[PDB]
């Protein structure tokens, strides 16, 4: 339920989800000088998705 | 070009309007100006004072409502609910039943 | 008194379920519903006793 | 006389003063 | 010319509506012990008792 | 034996709160000679109507 | 024009009594043959009105 609502146009977790989320930094290799643009994120949708 | 911005404040320029035909003698969920409910709406003979918007009986239940267009008063009554009972002679003599 | 007990907050935002549903999102609108359910169950049990 | 009550039973029934439809309540 | 000016305080009143919906009578709650009794009983008439 | 309950479902034929006919006159800039400027901007507000 | 009129004559302010007056409809709800208890700002009975 933490919104970030475009990410909830993309990927949504249920209300009673059980499990673990793990995130870390990738500034060293995911983004570098001279173009990195190959990830896209579905700006907006027609309705919220289950 | 406009500005798409948000700020917390009590609204002064704000008001909805959807409009729908007025249906009587068929119970339905209804939404007058602000007041919502469910039931069947029929014509009335109650007399309201010009400033009064909806009636209310003992125990604070909405009983009648004035429509914003025609300024006519309508009675709200809930549509039927109840219980069902099964009458059997016992599943040792027969298998047929009656229903109340 | 049983019927009149039905229009009470019991500590929730309002006393009517429809407005709670309309003005709040499902993840955190359930707490108000739970408070209303608790109060109404208590009143009904007292009436039965 | 309407019904088949007596004079005193009629007095008793008219002496005692008495109900509607609710949301979930039946009689 | 003649006129009268008063003021308002937060009180509790018991109001009587007739068949046509107009307020025809009222009773205060902090005027007399009798008014307090009437407001407690939710009626305009009280019988002998304590 | 009392087994279950029954109730009549709504027909979905819904009701209204229309008549914006108040219709405050505020449209003059919509097709005016000048809308605004870089240094001729006023405080554009809407209030006390719809 | 600030006029600033003159010739002012002084007399003490006189009081009188509020004989069951100063009751208004608190809401926009219709009622019939009922007694209703309300809690709001009212003019108390038998007060001193100037
Ligand atoms: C607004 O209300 C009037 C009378 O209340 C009625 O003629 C109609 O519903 C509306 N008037 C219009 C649409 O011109
Ligand atoms: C209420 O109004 C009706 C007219 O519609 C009138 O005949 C009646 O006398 C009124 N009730 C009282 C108590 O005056």
């Amino acid at each position: 339920g933490q919104t970030g609502k475009i990410a909830d146009y993309n990927y949504k977790l249920p209300d009673d989800f059980t499990g673990c989320v793990i995130a870390w930094n990738s500034n060293n290799l995911d983004s570098k000088v001279g173009g990195n643009y190959n990830y896209l994120y579905r700006l907006f949708r027609k309705s919220n998705l289950k | 070009v406009l500005s798409f911005e948000l700020l917390h404040a009590p609204a002064t320029v704000c008001g909805p309007k959807k409009s729908t035909n007025l249906v009587k003698n068929k119970c339905v969920n209804f939404n007058f100006n602000g007041l919502t409910g469910t039931g069947v709406l029929t014509e009335s003979n109650k007399k309201f004072l010009p400033f009064q918007q909806f009636g209310r009986d003992i125990a604070d239940t909405t009983d009648a409502v004035r429509d914003p267009q025609t300024l006519e008063i309508l009675d709200i009554t809930p549509c039927s609910f109840g219980g069902v009972s099964v009458i059997t002679p016992g599943t040792n003599t027969s298998n047929q039943v009656a229903v109340l | 008194t049983l019927v009149k007990q039905l229009s009470s907050n019991f500590g929730a935002i309002s006393s009517v379920l429809n407005d709670i549903l309309s003005r709040l999102d499902p993840p955190e609108a359930e707490v108000q519903i739970d408070r209303l359910i608790t109060g109404r169950l208590q009143s009904l049990q007292t009436y039965v006793t | 006389k309407p019904s088949k009550r007596s004079f005193i039973e009629d007095l008793l029934f008219n002496k005692v003063t008495l109900a509607q439809k609710f949301n979930g309540l039946t009689v | 010319a003649a006129y009268y000016v008063g003021y308002l305080q937060p009180r509790t009143f018991l109001l009587k509506y007739n068949e046509n919906g107009t307020i025809t009578d009222a009773v205060d709650c902090a005027l007399d012990p009798l008014s307090e009794t009437k407001c407690t009983l939710k009626s305009f008439t009280v019988e002998k008792g304590i | 034996y009392q087994t279950s309950n029954f109730r009549v479902q709504p027909t979905e034929s819904i009701v209204r709160f229309p008549n914006i006919t108040n219709l405050c006159p505020f449209g003059e800039v919509f097709n005016a000679t000048r809308f605004a400027s870089v240094y001729a901007w006023n405080r554009k507000r809407i209030s006390n109507c719809v | 024009q600030c006029v600033n009129l003159t010739t002012r004559t002084q007399l003490p302010p006189a009081y009188t009594n509020s004989f069951t007056r100063g009751v208004y409809y608190p809401d926009k709800v219709f009622r019939s043959s009922v007694l209703h208890s309300t809690q709001d700002l009212f003019l108390p009975f038998f007060s001193n009105v100037t």
